[PDB]
DNA sequence: TTTTTTTTTTT
DNA sequence: GGAAATGTTGAATAC
DNA sequence: GTATTCAACATTTCCTTTTTTTTTTTTTT
């Protein structure tokens, strides 16, 4: 047994020589710190090349981490504020967990400074003993030994129990002879039961007075079967992890552990973190599916009169409930939830209903109809019956099942929030399982227990709106299981993008180290959003500096001098060889009689796949050919889509006879290497080839496809100098540790064909994921509106594959994605510094042009890749406008759709106090900030990028569909949003408006900036507020009281008015038979009343008009409302002193 | 009149049947009749050859 | 997933001499063979009902013994107390045989030891929380309501009893609070009723 | 039910274990366990609802 | 219910059945009804017959 | 005080 | 019942 | 295990791509 004493001789300041990348780390954290501050969180992107020492770095890292942890406990050990500072390694592949883990054990045994070892054997013995590994549950039973967990049930008097000791007694016996394959998957699955049951056992005894004591051989036995105990304890603080362990947590003897819950002062190195998107994706695809019709009536059943303890340790949490309570029963009794569900009319057994969401706008429904929701009080049933509309006019009126929908919704994942937030007011985290308990076992409804636990670890005009923070959900309509009377909501939900789980754990306080060669690649299908995540972590999005990155650049030539050592790149791109291929072909069969029926017949290819059979294979072939033509290249790598595995061995062999030939004809002997799949790779290993290169001469080709080259598989191999010739020579300036090792040195590349993620697993039956792709898009800006609104109907009316990838095609994302494909592949191919005198690149055609664009800074690029994108270049649409364009169109429909939803609830009474605080907090910003210099974080989207500064031209039907909006100068010619549109100038110039202006801090003009209101802002919020403003500045002053117009009948009158020494009700309109309704609607609930329609500015001569309750013309005295044009002359700005005058005079008259 | 009817076999009866029934009851009206899945080509864009056929029938 | 479990199964089958591999052979076959019953038992259940004939008919009529007494084609049946007690399934559902003894014979062998067995049976249902499924049935039956169709005729009357009865209960006895225990130590000893 | 037949074999017995919640500390369940009926009772129902019921045993009678 | 047990016994046997209970002290228990007795000769009775299976038989037959 | 070995089925 | 114009299967013939 | 004639429904085109063309993984249950 070590303590930390050992390193109290220990020199802390001594580290080895640093690399120039362990200086770039440490630096950037180290300006973290002078500008975020110490607690705060942080991520900093890496784009370290593979092969140059990425991963040495990154655990020369986490060691010194380690080190500062030690030195930190002895310096302040007299404090007693102990704070084991965790530290994580995650990444998504298992096997790269455990290499990393080994070699950093590695790393402590055999570091050496100035030649002397930089650890004692004890030292050495602490420091490994503080890092744990933490897999999957199945694969942690069977790693202990027999005596290990006899040892456990022993000291937890779990052995007397029958069934714990028949599954144990099952599992060992299986365990002996587990070398069958159907055996392992068997015991792999009763493992994992096994563990479950048995850790749920300590942990019930470990919950109450009879806490089993740990201490000694327990102790040890205890922590080999639960490594997250050691965490617990304090005796270990490096854990290496999986991404999907790391978004599961751990179990210790106490509970189960989350990290996300924990992440203050952690540290997460995070390998390949480019790759951990679609990984955290697939991790939220997997949320169970549930029902919001019997979610919502049984939260409204026991939240009816169900409470809490009024306890102490239950303050302020019945005030979280008590809005919920009352949404719940306004709920239930608008929709009639004593009823059930049904559908009515059109047959449902022929197909359910589906209806997609973003929460925000871009809503479609399956269903052609107007699905509407009627409760029918003769029967006791809601039907959901159909209206006969049609599928083309989805902008019709909004019905009634989409709106009972949307509001279940809010109010379930509004329990859930506050379900949050009152396990936060309970209380870190072991209470968070009793707070769960005693909350929902007060309240009844201890069957959503499931739902909190799963949920807990992941007014909007007003606040930064995005999907990465909202999401998406789906719900399909359809009779229940076993009923046919009765039908559920099933809904499965996104509540947030992989960006927004990035950036939740960044904004907890955890210092994230993303390592990738393309971590910052310009793709939201295959990368995190890098456009969000700078809005919303602003500088705490770490990025290494033009120096930073020069230095490394410097680096990275100093270890691969390719220039000064003589090694060159040659690139050529293959277009198809028909005529190539058909020789090839007659010669493969020499009496048959077409080369066109060689390939129908003999190798087996359908007359539609004629022609991609032809192009792909003549550009592999050619290539080859030129492979084992050249004189000592010796090991090429093909990369295609497909496997070239026996499901395809008629191909197979006329490639191998090819091969034959070729290497007949130039003499050297060639083995190929066909299906170099996955399941290759696990039964026989990848050094078989490495074999054959280090003992046999000739060459070496290799088919693969870059699904199965994927990162952590190192296709190096041993030099044998006696096989090499002379063609082998080393580009580092300096080398050490010798082990003569080389890598590939010719490769094909195909272009990257099926690019939207699609796992095609059973959780990926319902879509969800395919509808993210399509709103992560829209939310960069890579589609229009229209098109992603489109794309989305497509999708849930069944689109084929073939479709989604020809809508993909057309984004810029795309080709980022296929760039960000070569560049891996080029990349994951250089792993030494031994290479050869030419290296051969063979390119599909089809990249040429996807290569040319390549235009970001080439500082951090693999030398394979520069030399890709020059040959690319040398034989020669902005994306930033394209964005522009789409997300003016974006930013105005969804503002143009959550003006129109606010206003309904407002027109519905009554009016609840937060919409009406949102609907003045939207006029005050906009009467503010017209513009703003920079992107807005609160208000984001009344809001749009112009092209030109302070105004913008744009076409488009306020009222009619917001798809058809267009922008900058696509129209030169339509309306125009700019300061003089507005008229402000004018309505400034008048002397009772400017000093109320000036006053509220309302913007006399629009400062020139980039971002401008809207369309829909300026014309339907920003006038009307300018017309108010400006009616209240002038009546004020002429002995007027503005008082706010009550909840019944609010935003149908502006202010209610009153005059010293006049009585009667005054109610003002600013800006026939609809406003007579509104008469009769003010005049039912508040009397007679006077009515004032008033316009801000227009012309002062035309005479005021006085008009009746059914607004026709009459005597003043008889008038009910008055209709003054115009309050401010147009032309300059004074006051209508005398149509004042004349109101006043008619208020004196009644 | 374009009447967009069901297959002819698909229906039991004749009364059952849109077509030979308003051709009975419409004795003096021109008609012309389609089915449903005749206007999708094999991506499911509109066939524009089919309207003019029928247009011009 | 059913071809995975199931080439899973049969590669256990290969062998499947060692006691242990015989353990979790049978565990695996119980549980694949209720998922693949509940599949099946869906298709047959919607529209999509697959016909059952020849070769195929006899497959599912091995695979489901009680299928072939379902479709009339067998009527005599040998199985134990505890799966007569349980019933058996066809490709409909599960059928038990208590609920349908009318005009059936009935051999039982060794019947005084089946008292013992049927006692058995009875010990194993599952306990039930009164508190929480008292709360459940007032919270519920308040005032959700069925249909009043003519295929509920008669039902809402059934409950109405129970539902005043609920109703004076939870008023009674304050079931809009929980229970506790106060004073003496529960967690020494729990109380046993 | 005085007004009735009364018999253990067809009223069973109940057994009721009040003890707190699982993860709470300040709440109680009453988990209760049943017996509805006897063998007797489940073999008497056999008969009612119309089997016949041909029991062997040589000491059916004990 | 058959009458075996006084009401009295069955309160006091079910009182010690709640409060835990040795099986020796059921059986003891259990050991004062005649239904005991007639179990016995039940398990006996089985015993002879299930090992009388056949018709040829020795000279003498030992029961011991 | 009395003094043990057996079992089926779904989960 | 997309049309006309071309074209092939199956069926009856059948010598 | 026939050969020849022939009547009934398929198929392709149409003011001219159907469109792109796959393999791969961890964890709890
Ligand atoms: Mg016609």
């Amino acid at each position: 047994n070590v303590s930390i004493e050992e390193f109290t001789h220990f020199d802390f300041q001594l580290v080895p020589e640093p690399s120039p990348l362990d200086l770039v780390i440490t630096e950037s954290l180290k300006n973290h710190i002078e500008v975020n501050g110490v607690k705060s969180g942080a991520l900093l992107p890496l784009p370290f090349q593979t092969g140059i020492g990425k991963t040495y770095t990154a655990l020369n890292f986490l060691l010194q981490q380690m080190l500062e942890q030690v030195r930190s406990e002895l310096k302040e050990e007299n404090t007693g504020k102990k704070s084991k500072r965790l530290l994580y390694y995650v990444t998504d592949s298992v096997d790269n967990v455990v290499s990393a883990k080994a070699d950093l054990l590695k790393l402590i045994e055999k570091q050496t400074v100035k030649g002397e070892p930089r650890f004692t054997l004890e030292q050495q013995e602490y420091l490994k003993a503080q890092i744990v590994h933490l897999p999957n549950q199945s694969e942690q039973l069977l790693q202990c030994s027999d005596a290990v967990l006899n040892d456990v049930l022993i000291g937890f008097n779990l052995n007397a129990e029958r069934d714990v000791q028949a599954e144990w007694s099952a599992i060992s016996g299986l365990r002996r002879h587990a070398s069958n394959p159907e055996v392992k998957i068997s015991l792999n699955r009763q493992a994992g039961y096994f563990y479950r049951n048995l850790i749920d056992r300590l942990q019930k005894k470990q919950k109450g007075a009879d806490r089993v004591l740990l201490s000694g051989s327990l102790l040890a036995s205890v922590e080999t079967l639960l490594p997250g105990e050691k965490i617990r304890n304090g005796s270990a603080h490096v854990a290496f992890l999986t991404t999907s362990k790391f978004l599961k947590g751990f179990h210790n003897t106490r509970s189960r552990y989350s990290p996300l819950r924990d992440l203050s002062g952690a540290v997460l190195i995070i390998d390949e973190i480019d790759k951990q998107n679609q990984v955290i994706l697939s991790e939220l695809c997997k949320q169970q599916a549930q029902d919001l019709i019997w979610a919502i009536r049984t939260l409204r059943a026991n939240f009816r009169d169900h409470q809490l303890e009024s306890s102490p340790r239950y303050d302020k949490i019945e005030d979280l409930f008590e809005p919920l309570r009352e949404r719940l029963e306004e709920f239930g009794t608008n929709w009639n939830l004593a009823f059930a569900f049904n559908t009515e009319g059109a047959n449902l057994n022929e197909r359910p209903v589906r209806l997609f969401s973003d929460r925000s706008f871009t809503h479609v429904s399956s269903a052609t109809h107007k699905l509407s929701l009627k409760s029918d009080f003769l029967r006791r049933k809601n039907l959901i019956f159909s209206d006969e509309k049609v599928e083309g006019s989805l902008i019709e009126k909004h019905g009634l099942l989409t709106r009972f929908v949307n509001e279940a919704d809010v109010i379930y994942q509004w329990f859930l929030g506050t379900m949050r937030k009152a396990v936060f007011q309970y209380w870190l985290e072991g209470t968070f399982q009793e707070a769960v308990q005693s909350l929902l076992t007060h309240f009844n409804l201890q069957e959503f227990e499931s739902a909190v636990y799963e949920s807990f670890d992941t007014n909007k005009l007003s606040s930064s709106k995005s999907y990465h923070h909202t999401g998406l959900k789906l719900v399909e309509v359809a009779h229940n299981q076993g009923t046919r009377d009765t039908v559920n909501c099933k809904a499965s939900f996104l509540n947030t993008s992989p960006s927004g789980v990035l950036a939740d754990m960044v904004d907890a306080g955890a210092v994230i180290l993303g390592i990738s060669a393309t971590a910052r690649a310009d793709t939201v299908i295959h990368n995190f959003d890098f456009k969000y995540l700078n809005e919303r972590l602003g500088n705490k999005l770490l990025s290494l500096s033009r120096e930073q990155k020069q230095r490394v650049n410097n680096y990275y030539h100093s270890r691969r001098n390719y220039k000064d050592n003589g090694v060159v790149l040659t690139v050529k791109y293959l277009n198809s060889r028909d005529a190539f291929l058909d020789a090839l072909l007659e010669e493969y069969k020499p009496e048959a009689r077409s080369s066109h029926f060689i390939l129908n017949h003999y190798l087996g290819i359908a007359e539609s796949e004629q022609a991609f059979v032809r192009s792909w294979l003549s550009k592999l072939l050619a290539s080859i050919k030129a492979f084992i033509s050249s004189p000592d290249n010796r090991y090429m790598l093909s990369l295609l889509n497909r496997t070239l595995d026996t499901t395809r061995q008629n191909i197979n062999d006329f490639i191998q006879f090819c091969c034959d030939k070729w290497a007949k004809e130039f003499n050297v002997k060639t083995k190929t290497f066909f299906g170099v799949n996955a399941d290759w790779m696990r039964l026989v290993g990848y050094d078989e080839i490495s074999k054959h290169l280090n003992t046999e001469l000739g060459k070496v080709v290799v088919f693969s496809t870059y699904a199965s080259m994927g990162a952590g598989k190192n296709p190096d191999y041993a030099v044998n100098l006696a096989l090499e010739g002379e063609s082998l020579i080393s580009v580092a300036d300096v080398t050490y540790s010798t082990q003569l090792r080389s890598d590939i040195d010719s490769i094909y590349l195909e272009k990257p064909t099926q690019l939207l993620l699609s796992d095609d697993y059973s959780h990926t039956a319902n879509q969800l994921c395919q509808f993210h792709q399509i709103l992560s898009l829209q939310e960069n800006g890579e589609l229009s509106p229209k098109s992603a609104e489109n794309w989305c109907r497509q999708q849930l009316m069944g689109m084929s594959r073939e479709r989604s990838l020809q809508q993909y095609h057309q984004t810029s994302d795309y080709q980022s994605a296929v760039r960000k494909y070569i560049e891996q592949a080029v990349g994951r191919a250089g792993r030494t510094s031994l290479k050869r005198k030419q290296i051969l690149l063979f390119v599909d055609s089809g990249l040429k042009e996807i290569l040319a664009e390549e235009s970001r800074d080439p500082s951090l690029f693999s030398h394979e890749y520069v030399a890709l994108v020059n040959k690319a270049k040398s034989a020669g649409e902005d994306r930033a406008v394209r964005r522009l364009f789409n997300l003016a169109q974006r930013n105005n429909k969804d503002g143009m759709l959550s003006i129109k939803a606010l206003v309904h609830r407002l027109h519905n009474q009554p009016a609840s106090k937060s919409d009406i605080q949102e609907w003045q907090d939207i006029r005050t910003q906009l009467l503010r900030y017209p513009t703003v210099a920079f992107q807005p974080e609160r208000f984001n989207r009344l809001y749009l990028q112009s092209m030109t500064k302070g105004y913008y031209r744009y076409q488009g039907n306020l009222d009619g569909d917001p798809n058809s909006f267009e922008f900058f100068d696509r129209v030169p010619y339509g309306d125009m949003v700019s300061e003089e549109d507005c008229s402000l100038a004018t309505l400034v110039q008048n002397q009772y408006v400017r000093p109320w202006f000036e006053r509220k801090g309302f913007a006399c003009s629009w400062q020139k900036e980039a971002n401008v209101m809207t369309p829909i802002m300026f014309t339907n919020i920003y006038k009307g507020a300018l017309g108010e403003q400006a009616v209240e500045a002038v009546l004020t002053a002429f002995d007027f009281t503005f008082e706010e117009v009550p909840n019944s009948i609010y935003e149908r009158f502006d202010n209610r008015v009153i005059f010293a020494g006049i009585e009667q009700p005054i109610w003002l309109d600013s800006k026939s038979e609809g406003y007579s309704s509104k008469i009769a609607l003010v005049e039912e609930e508040f009397g007679p009343s006077k009515f004032i329609y008033v316009n801000a500015l227009g012309d002062t001569s035309k005479p005021i008009r006085y008009l009746n309750s059914c607004f026709v013309e009459t005597s003043p005295q008889l008038a009910k409302v008055i209709e003054i044009p115009a309050l401010i002359d147009d032309s300059n700005a004074d006051t209508n002193r005398t149509a004042v005058q004349e109101l006043i005079k008619w208020l004196h008259h009644s | 009149n374009i009447l967009i009817v069901g297959n002819k076999d698909t229906y039991k009866s004749d009364e059952e049947d849109p077509y030979q029934v308003y051709r009975k009851k419409y004795q003096d009206t021109v008609f012309q009749s389609c089915y449903p899945e005749r206007l999708w080509n094999r991506q499911g864009q509109p066939n524009r050859h089919v309207v003019e056929v029928l247009l011009k029938e």
